[PDB]
């Protein structure tokens, strides 16, 4: 997906009293047209097993 | 936020630009030896820190 997306995701996750590091934010938000990066996902397993 | 094709700005800076700039010259203005200030008042941002 486009880096912009990654930012919106990670940044909205930031828990109370925190923000996504700047440099990371900027590199992510500065990405231009045609650039892509892997979608961030929350990995949860089936503990019960 | 993204401004155009290759530039970004930031709400604080963005606000600073909204201010009228009074030429350096206009400050030292003088009439027959006495300094005078024909210009209005200086547009400014008040920071309560």
């Amino acid at each position: 997906c486009h880096p912009t997306v990654v930012y919106n995701y990670l940044s909205s996750r930031a828990p109370n009293f925190l923000r996504l590091d700047d440099q990371v934010s900027l590199k992510l938000t500065s990405a231009g047209i045609g650039t892509l990066m892997p979608r961030p996902v929350v990995q949860l397993l089936d503990y019960d097993l | 936020r993204r401004v155009d094709n290759t530039s970004y700005t930031d709400s604080l800076s963005d606000m600073f630009n909204g201010l009228r700039s009074i030429s350096s010259s206009e400050f030292v203005r003088s009439v027959n030896g006495r300094s005078v200030f024909t210009e209005g008042r200086i547009d400014a941002i008040k920071v309560n820190m």
